[PDB]
């Protein structure tokens, strides 16, 4: 269901927005989860260009610099 | 931090942190005093409780703040909330360079602009005004510039027109639903405290004039100005993203005008004459010679682009009216004259815009759409359409239909008293015969109301679609509908008691007549449930969109 | 009674037929009546301070035989009067002085007292007082306490079918709800096990409470079950058979006695078999030894020999067990009568789920339920359980509780004990089982017989009671250790504790609220209001919001808010009243035999239930026989045709279904209920206007709304006006209405321009002229938004329905300049701005007029003291109060320091705190008040004011006495002239010497005496009133800690009307004036008269409110009858010509209730009436009794105007005609106060919040607009990333980017160097403050 599928989100900062904050933070901190941003919700939280639209050019340009010599 | 009157106020963490410190400190002490086991254990347990209350309160005892009943808010409660995070959640951070106010019409606006109060714009663009004031040297220094606009010196208004000229502003309405809830406009300086909003957009926003208020935002950074102009701009989104159909569709007054414009009665001034072109058709109308709607042949030149990207021309004598000839003046190029030759209701008038978009493109549809509005309002104004009490016509046979259907109900009643039919079978029967009556009365006043203009041309008779005011509203699509008209003249419905049953004694009267105490009192339940349902289903819908944008 | 004196001025022509038998009662009844019972001396336990005292008193110590009891209580005169209490800001209150008696009983009595000291009226608390209009003044601000509606205490049985378990089967639960004390819940479960729970607490097996009542298993079984007697006679098992036991059962064996087999095996026993057994009287039958295998034995049974229990009570017998109790010598064995349909075997199986055994066990198991985890104790469990429902202290149902309880249990006594009895709980359980058995029904909460109405009096009674329990602990506590004669009932009973319960209610409570005073309808409709949730109750559920059949005549169907709480408010109906017991009852007409009798009868929600009630609209004549042989009536919850002589009662009025709000909408019967709600809902928002107008179209309530609400000034007694000033009105009382002593005249002091709660203007005007006769109950002076005693909430105007170049587009309104020029929709606002001089650790702030860095032009408008002059016109930014606060060692910078060297300025040690006029608002200063801490020296201006207030007080007080003395001596003159008349002789000598002359033996000598006594009292009462006033003036007003002094400036802004203002008619038609058009461009008729407003016709069909069109038409017609008179009055035809035509208007063709003139004096009286009619002819459309098309068109005939209600109109631009007629007429229109220059806000860079740096308004230059989640999605759906970043970074949350940005906006470089929002930067520290390590990786 729509509500069930949104539960799983790679970005833990995205999940901490709309899910129960306490549980997400613990479950990620144990696993040591590394949020790469890359999503919309999280980039807004952290205050950068949305990785879509005008910003879609930016993230692309950086993503390739990443994991790259 | 301190407050006025010298009282101090502080966060709850302090009451919490202090406890954890104290118990901890006492425990350190109780080791050097070598206290008995029963105590150091208890101090340790106590330290455990305070750390818990500091971190996440409510997972053990729910400690209460000092001298205050309310449990003190902890670090877990600072991050947390309803729902998830306080930071980005609705709602969602206040933002500078903004404003809001009550909105009014502004039919003069082109589709790409909006009336912005003079005063709002002064305070809104304040840094822009300061820098431009000392960029041209009208102000010695930024401070003196502050004093000039703070003084509202006459020279500043002209500088404001400069900082405004090409500089879009964002307009937003209250329940932002689709992306069209925010749209960019070019600001036009307006005396007065009201924001003026182009009527054609009023539909996408779901914005009335009954006092809805809207917010303005200034696109500061250069990337935001070109984004506002090239993405969120009004002229750049003319079509709803849900379905490709235009959301810029002419609204109520405008469509009543074009409906009254392209329409024809049976006999009218200038009937039968022929004119060279739309130009002298308008010359006939404005000058008082010819009636706006009369059947007339006029020479028109239409265009069809059926070549390969190329406009063909073809001219002919089209059999049409005076009003349609005049309206053709707005229609650009490659549209056939066929599109304006019909009666031009609100439905056809949207498909006119749609085809204009799919043939000539964006720019022609925009300047066209504007034109339709201007002309719609204007001709509607000449028309003198109104609504009087003698404009709502009740059928002459109504008293007879109610009486005939009322005999049916007393017959089924005779069958229930005699046991010929069961209580339920009776109830259902009575509900149906009353139901049939509603359809009977409704399709009665509709025939009488609809065609009843019955007129004479050079001969005995003929009958056309009625020109009665309230009817024109419903045929055009401006406002009102066969259901609502039916409530005015023919009987209105069978209301329903709160538990969901439907009263077997309909409301036999309507609004042109009076509703009595009972009829009105019974109507109350439907109204009261109506308002709640929209207000809860409004909220229910929003929850759905939330879940939806989250999953995508 | 045939028309009054202010009725002679203007008469409203009234359509409608139905005679009004009953008249709108006092609209303020509920609010005023309630508080009257609370504070009152009741020589009995009736609710009041007397009753609440008798509850908690007397308080006796613990065994110490030291008792402190209560004698009587009293309310001292208020500390400040209402007006003074408001200016200073304290609460309008009276001191509560209660006589208390301390008795000490001799230790080891016979009980007798060593000493009892009676403490004279110890003061406990100040209880607030209610205004003559039913508002309270809490701190200088008028407040209303809304009545609340709750579930009446008693017992109530509900269903809970469906949702539970989704097996169907329903459920049946009982609930005992006391007025105070714990809740007792009884409920079944899917297994037919009876359960009980205290509060919402753990569920417990029902029988466990009965054990706590000392009922052994045998008597519980003995209580709820019948006894089946089993006999062992001869051998093997006989049994008694009640011929009725066999109904609903199939024969299980051969049932035979008397040599005749009545029923065979397998044939169910129906009424025939039962008839045979009943009529043949078969008492004893022979039964098999196998029939008792299921039957439950009633009492205990033991074996006599071994003295051992064979079987315990409530155990199932078996064929083998019968042998073991048969051989023990048992002739009789008692069993349960159990039938799964009629009398259910529920309790028996309920005992099997019961973990407890005896009373102590149950009490233990109950106490451990309420307070678990801790070991229960015998003295503790016994004490707790006795303290729950059985103690007079912690539990009361009061009378209504006991009454509804006993009434619902089908008892006799309507009043009884305030606690529960074993009989009560057992009886309640009995009723619950009877419903599950099919006999009885469950009630429903939405019915108004279970819905009770509270109001201020009751709430305060409860609050004062709380003060008494928390002082009680203290009284016992002190009487604990007390020395004998040292302490007295003062050192014990405190003030703050008792005083603070009541103060917290009126001070902060959801039910004490600012009166909605923008408006007389606003006042009166607030004071009548209901709530269904608030504090004491459920603070999903749509069932209770919906309209109920009992709402008729009690609750308004159409006046409720449209929004989050719909049907959660309502309003009180027109004729509605609080029941004796507190329900809602409505007026009715008693129909005896076939006549409609004029005896009124008030029926409660349940009282009305069984009666058949006729309809308010029905046709009767002559003797009052129902004309039709059958009339529409409603009997029990539904309405259908009823026979001629059946009806028990009939509706009093056509109105009684609606509320005061809905009753003011003309042609309401013609408006759809949605828009009607909206209509009666918006009418309370009409801000009053500059010129009070009057509605041209009306209902006839407007008089009642004006008068009953206190906004107006009503004649106390009739007489002739001696003096009329815009200030006061003095009436010479008629002798028939006058009391013998003191004579008198009534001096009415009018309210002048002053602030309302909503910052509108509330100002009274004299409506009578010098030397005019006025009768008791006549309007003396109008209030705000009242005309000649009627209620005008706005101004009617000429309206045309037609699209005007789209300027009316949605609801937008196109208003002629003529409206704004005429200054008619103008509104006067009064704002209270304040300046506080506080105390900071750096030093005190000064109000001095010396303010750093302001020109002489700045300080001009201020006096020497630093406060603006009275009458000085001010605008935005202007300085009202100069204020400067110490801030030392500014610590400036190199370039600022060089600046000071060049321009040689000495930078002050003081910061500028002065109160300056809010931006953009401009008005005239009409007043200044200066409050100073007691002990700080009053400044110059403040001192001048004190002298000013002092002198002004003296003129007023003396003025009273001056007019009073003449009024008294003018009476002495008349009594001396009868029996000793000397006309010229008496008035020569000084008037003061009259008092010596006596008179011949008569009562007139005793009359002269009376006037003497009252004279001297007045001479001295004046003295005492003046002294007190002076002291109240010189005494330093008490201020807050830290505040040295406060200056309140009062600005009177006059705002007119502009695009953006909200306007609406009474019909639910909103609008926003869009353009203000020249008179030149306004659509006009052939006569050349422009039209004031051009409304869009398109708003009418969709929203079905047609009354607005009738309201237009008749309005036009009303204006017609006026214009006609304006011509005959401008012709000065004569009293004769006018009289004829006016009589013509008041008849209007047939069968109306109006009656009328030619009794009115043809000259002085007739001409004045016509003069008041010349504006338009005021008309009355009763609510459901209102006018008709025919009546309206006919009035248009008298008008000289077409029936169509439409005319020819010409566009003022082209001068050319308009095709088609447009409807023009006069629609009454209100200006709501949403006015655009309140709502409009804009911000560039404002102040910012400390905790998170985010825009926040501190100057009242509002913080920026809130950008939300949905608004964020909108930017994400567009491709606009940078607009979103700048929105949530530089424009808000970024402590750097905002400044880095701002410098660039002026620099001419549009960029942003966003950085990280402080919001997330805080989230980082917060997560990291926990044990969570959160880092930002890589690069
Ligand atoms: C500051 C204040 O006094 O306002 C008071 C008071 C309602 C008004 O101000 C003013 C007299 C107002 O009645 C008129 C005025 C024009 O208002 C409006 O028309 C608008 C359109 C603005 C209504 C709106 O806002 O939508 C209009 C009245 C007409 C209608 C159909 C109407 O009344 N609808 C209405 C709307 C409500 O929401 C509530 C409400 C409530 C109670 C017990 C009510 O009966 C309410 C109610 O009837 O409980 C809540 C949770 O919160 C309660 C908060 C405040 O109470 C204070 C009282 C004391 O003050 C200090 O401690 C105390 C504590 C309780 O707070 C409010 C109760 C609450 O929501
Ligand atoms: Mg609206």
């Amino acid at each position: 269901g729509i509500t069930k599928a949104s539960l799983a989100t790679e970005s833990f900062i995205s999940a901490a927005s709309f899910q129960e904050t306490t549980r997400v933070l613990t479950e990620a901190a144990v696993a040591g989860k590394r949020d790469e941003l890359r999503g919309l919700k999280e980039n807004v939280i952290v205050g950068r260009l949305i990785p879509a639209g005008t910003g879609y050019a930016y993230h692309q340009d950086r993503m390739r610099r990443r994991a790259a010599g | 931090v301190p407050l006025d009157g010298g009282r101090f106020a502080t966060s709850d963490l302090n009451d919490l942190y202090r406890r954890v410190i104290n118990r901890n400190n006492r425990l350190k002490r109780l080791l050097d005093l070598a206290a008995p086991d029963i105590i150091v254990r208890n101090e340790k347990r106590m330290l455990q409780e305070a750390v818990d209350a500091l971190l996440d309160n409510g997972r053990r005892g729910r400690a209460i703040t000092g001298s205050n009943k309310r449990p003190l808010k902890s670090l877990a409660d600072m991050i947390k909330g309803k729902q998830g995070r306080f930071r980005q959640n609705l709602l969602g951070k206040r933002v500078d360079y903004s404003g809001r106010s009550v909105i009014t019409v502004g039919p003069y606006l082109r589709l790409h602009q909006c009336g912005l109060p003079k005063k709002m714009a002064l305070e809104l663009f304040k840094p822009f005004i300061y820098g431009k004031l000392e960029l041209r040297g009208l102000a010695t220094t930024i401070k003196a510039a502050k004093k000039m606009v703070e003084r509202e010196e006459a020279v500043v208004w002209d500088i404001l027109d400069e900082v405004i000229r090409e500089h879009p502003v964002l307009l937003n309405r209250a329940p932002t639903l689709h992306r069209l809830g925010i749209q960019a406009f070019e600001p036009v300086l307006i005396e007065g405290k009201a924001i003026q909003l182009h009527p054609l957009v009023c539909a996408a926003y779901n914005a009335d004039f009954d006092g809805d208020q809207m917010a303005v935002h200034v696109p500061l950074t250069l990337e935001a100005q070109l984004e506002a102009r090239a993405l969120m701009m009004s002229t750049n989104n003319i079509l709803s993203p849900a379905n490709g159909e235009p959301i810029i569709v002419p609204s109520q007054d405008v469509v009543l005008g074009l409906y009254y414009m392209t329409r024809d009665c049976v006999n009218a001034k200038g009937e039968g004459m022929v004119l060279t072109g739309p130009k002298e058709a308008e010359r006939l109308y404005r000058s008082g010679l010819a009636s706006l709607h009369a059947r007339v042949k006029v020479r028109i030149t239409e265009y069809e682009k059926d070549a390969n990207g190329e406009l063909v021309a073809k001219t002919s004598l089209k059999d049409t009216t005076v009003g349609r000839a005049i309206l053709w003046m707005i229609v650009p190029k490659g549209l056939p004259y066929s599109i304006v030759n019909q009666a031009l209701g609100k439905k056809a008038i949207s498909k006119m815009l749609n085809t204009c978009y799919r043939i000539l493109g964006l720019k022609p549809t925009v300047i066209f759409a504007d034109q339709i509005m201007y002309t719609g309002f204007a001709y509607a104004a000449r028309s003198g359409a109104s609504v009087g009490i003698d404009d709502m016509v009740i059928p002459e046979k109504k008293h007879e239909i109610i009486s005939e259907a009322e005999a049916e109900v007393a017959e089924i009643q005779e069958q229930f008293q005699s046991g010929l039919v069961t209580a339920g079978e009776r109830y259902n029967k009575v509900i149906d015969i009353w139901a049939a009556a509603n359809d009977r009365v409704s399709k009665a006043m509709m025939d009488n109301l609809q065609t009843e203009t019955v007129i004479n041309r050079d001969g005995q008779e003929e009958k056309q679609v009625s020109f009665n005011s309230i009817y024109m509203m419903a045929d055009s699509g401006a406002r009102g509908s066969a259901a609502q008209i039916r409530q005015l003249a023919g009987m209105r419905g069978l209301m329903a008691k709160p538990d969901g049953s439907i009263i077997e004694t309909p409301i036999t009267a309507n609004f042109r007549e009076g509703l009595n105490v009972l009829q009105y009192f019974i109507s109350t339940h439907g109204a009261r449930k109506g308002l709640a349902d929209t207000a809860l289903k409004t909220a229910n819908s929003g929850y759905l969109t939330r879940r939806l944008v989250d999953v995508a | 009674m045939v028309y009054s004196y202010t009725e002679k001025k203007r008469i409203r022509k009234d359509f409608g037929k139905r005679p009004q038998v009953l008249d709108v009662p006092y609209l303020l009844s509920i609010q005023l009546d309630s508080f009257q019972k609370f504070i009152e001396q009741d020589p009995e336990g009736q609710y009041g301070l007397e009753a609440a005292f008798r509850s908690v008193f007397p308080i006796q110590s613990y065994s110490g035989n030291s008792e402190l009891q209560y004698v009587s209580y009293r309310l001292g005169e208020p500390v400040f009067d209402v007006q003074e209490c408001q200016i200073r800001g304290v609460t309008y209150s009276a001191p509560l002085r209660v006589k208390l008696r301390l008795v000490i009983y001799e230790r080891e009595a016979p009980e007798g007292t060593v000493k009892d000291i009676k403490e004279q009226e110890v003061y406990m608390g100040e209880i607030p007082l209610m205004t003559d209009n039913g508002t309270f003044v809490i701190n200088g601000t008028e407040r209303v306490i809304v009545s609340q509606l709750h579930r009446s205490p008693g017992v109530f049985f509900d269903s809970d079918k469906g949702k539970t378990h989704s097996s169907g089967k329903v459920l049946y639960n009982a609930r005992i709800i006391p007025y105070r004390g714990s809740w007792l819940d009884f409920e079944f479960d899917p297994k037919d096990n009876l359960f009980v729970r205290i509060d919402r607490r753990r569920k417990l097996p029902a029988t466990i409470i009965l054990r706590a009542l000392n009922y052994t298993t045998e008597q519980i079984l003995d209580l709820f079950f019948e006894k089946v007697i089993f006999e062992i006679r001869d051998n093997k098992l006989q049994m008694e058979l009640v011929p009725e036991r066999l109904r609903g059962e199939t024969a299980s064996f051969d049932i035979e006695a008397n040599g005749k087999v009545y029923v065979e095996k397998g044939r169910r026993i129906t009424a025939r078999h039962i008839r045979q057994l009943e009529k043949d009287d078969v008492k004893l039958i022979e039964v098999p030894v196998e029939y008792i295998a299921g039957k439950v034995v009633a009492k205990d049974y033991i074996d006599e020999s071994t003295g051992e229990l064979i079987c315990a009570a409530n155990m199932e017998l078996s064929l083998d067990l019968l042998a073991k109790l048969s051989q023990s010598g048992h002739k009789r064995i008692e069993t349960l009568f159990t039938n799964d349909l009629d009398h259910g075997p529920y309790i028996s199986e309920t005992l099997r789920v019961d973990p407890t055994n005896d009373r102590l066990s149950a009490l233990v198991e109950i106490y451990r339920m309420m307070r678990p985890g801790e070991p229960p104790t015998r003295e503790a469990a016994e004490s707790l359980f006795e303290n729950l429902f059985f103690s007079e202290d912690r539990y009361d149902l009061s009378a209504v509780g006991r009454m509804k309880f006993n009434r619902s249990l089908l008892r006799e006594e309507i009043e009884g004990s305030g606690i529960l009895s074993k009989d009560d709980i057992i009886d309640v359980m009995k009723k619950l089982i009877d419903i599950r058995n099919g006999k009885g029904e469950v009630d429903d909460i939405d019915h108004l017989g279970n819905r009770r109405i509270r109001s201020v009096g009751e709430m305060a009674e409860n609050q004062f009671r709380v003060g008494l329990v928390r002082v009680e602990r203290a009284v016992k506590e002190r009487l604990s250790l007390g020395d004998l004669d040292t302490l007295m009932p003062q050192d014990m009973i405190n003030a703050k504790p008792i005083s603070a319960a009541v103060k917290e209610f009126f001070g902060s409570s959801q039910l004490s609220q600012f009166m909605d005073q923008n408006n007389p309808l606003s006042e009166i409709t607030h004071k009548r209001r209901i709530l269904a949730l608030g504090p004491g109750g459920l603070t999903a559920g749509f069932e209770v919001r919906d309209v109920h059949p009992t709402h008729y005549g009690r609750v308004c169907p159409i006046e409720t808010p449209e929004g989050p709480n719909i049907g959660l408010i309502n309003s009180l109906s027109v004729y509605a009243q609080t029941n004796e017991y507190g329900f809602l009852e409505t007026p009715y007409r008693k129909v005896t035999d076939g006549v409609v009798t004029d005896e009124i009868h008030y029926l409660s929600a349940i009282e009305e239930g069984n009666y058949v009630i006729a309809q308010a609209n029905s046709n009767l004549d002559e003797e009052g026989h129902f004309v039709e042989d059958l009339v529409t009536c409603r009997s029990k919850g539904e309405s259908s045709l009823f026979s001629r002589d059946q009806v028990d009662y009939m509706d009093v009025s056509t109105q009684q279904v609606v509320s005061v709000g809905a009753s003011l909408i003309p042609f309401l019967e013609h408006d759809d209920a949605n828009r009607a709600l909206m209509g009666a809902n918006m009418q309370r928002q009409a801000v009053p206007t500059l010129r009070a107008d009057k509605p041209l179209v009306g209902t006839g309530m407007e008089r009642a709304v004006a008068v009953d609400s206190g906004v107006t000034a009503v004649a106390k007694r009739g007489g002739v006006v001696q003096y009329v000033d815009a200030s006061r009105i003095v009436i010479k009382v008629n002798e028939d209405e006058m009391y013998p002593g003191e004579a008198g005249i009534d001096i009415y002091n009018l309210t002048k321009y002053t602030r309302s709660n909503q910052n509108t203007c509330i100002n009274q005007m004299p409506c009578v002229s010098l030397g005019e006769p006025v009768e008791r109950g006549d309007v003396l002076a109008d209030g705000p938004s009242t005309d000649l005693g009627e209620l005008a909430l706005g101004q009617n105007m000429r309206v045309a329905f037609m699209p005007w170049n789209g300027y009316n587009f949605e609801d937008s309104i196109l208003v002629s300049e003529r409206v704004v020029q005429e200054d008619r929709f103008t509104t006067i606002h009064i704002q209270e701005l304040a300046c506080v001089s506080r105390d900071t650790k750096l030093g005190p702030e000064e109000i001095t007029a010396d303010i750093p860095n302001v020109g002489e032009a700045a300080l001009s408008k201020l006096d020497e003291s630093g406060i603006v002059y009275i009458g000085a016109e001010v605008t935005g930014g202007d300085i009202l109060v100069g204020k400067v606060t110490p801030k030392g060692e500014t610590q400036l910078t190199p370039e600022e320091k060089l600046l000071r060297a060049i321009f040689g300025e000495k930078a002050s040690d003081v910061k500028d705190s002065s109160l300056r006029v809010p931006n953009g608002v401009s008005g005239t200063v009409i007043d200044v008040q200066v409050f100073t801490r007691d002990g700080v020296e009053k400044d110059k201006r403040a001192l001048e004011i004190e002298e000013m207030q002092l002198k002004q007080a003296k003129k007023d007080l003396s003025e009273e006495l001056q007019i009073l003395e003449a009024g008294l001596f003018s009476r002495i003159r008349a009594v001396l002239v009868a029996g000793g008349v000397e006309a010229e002789k008496l008035d020569k000598l000084p008037r003061d010497r009259w008092l010596e002359l006596g008179l011949t033996d008569e009562e007139k000598q005793n009359q002269l005496e009376q006037l003497a006594e009252q004279y001297d009292e007045l001479k001295h009462e004046f003295e005492k009133k003046l002294e007190a006033k002076r002291r109240k003036i010189t005494q330093g007003d008490d201020l807050a800690p830290g505040v040295l002094k406060i200056v309140k400036v009062y600005l009177a802004v006059k705002r007119r009307i502009q695009p953006g203002d909200k306007m609406a008619g009474r019909h639910g038609n909103k609008g926003v004036i869009s353009k203000i058009n020249p008179i030149e461009d306004m659509p006009y008729d052939e006569n050349g008269t422009p039209v004031d407003i051009v409304l869009n016709p398109l708003g009418v069909p969709s929203r079905m409110n047609i009354g607005q069109i009738l309201e237009t038409h008749l309005g036009m017609a009303a204006k017609g009858i006026g214009d006609k008179i304006n011509a005959m009055l401008k012709q000065q035809q004569e009293v004769a010509k006018l009289r004829e035509f006016i009589q013509r208007a008041y008849d209007l063709g047939a069968d109306v209730r109006q009656k009328v003139d030619l009794s009115t004096f043809s000259d002085e009286e007739v001409m004045r009436l016509a003069e008041n009619l010349r504006k338009g002819m005021p008309i009355a459309t009763p609510v459901f009794d209102g006018a008709k098309e025919a009546e309206i068109k006919e009035l248009l005939k008298l008008g000289d105007l077409p029936t169509s209600g439409q005319i020819r109109l010409y566009d003022g631009r082209t001068g050319e005609q308009f095709e088609r007629p447009v409807t023009v007429g006069y629609m009454y229109m209100l200006k709501l106060n949403h006015l655009v220059d309140d709502k409009m806000h804009a911000r560039s860079t404002g102040s910012y919040s400390l905790v998170t740096q985010q825009p926040l308004g501190g100057k009242a230059q509002f913080g920026g607009q809130r950008f939300g989640e949905m608004e964020v999605w909108a930017l994400e759906a567009y491709g606009a990333a940078y607009t979103l970043q700048e929105m949530l970074t530089v424009k808000s949350d970024d402590v750097n980017g905002r400044t880095k940005m701002y410098k660039n906006i002026v620099d001419g470089n549009h960029q942003m160097e966003p950085g990280m929002p402080e919001s997330f930067n805080v989230l980082l520290k917060e997560i990291r403050s926990l044990g969570i390590n959160i880092e930002l990786e890589d690069e």
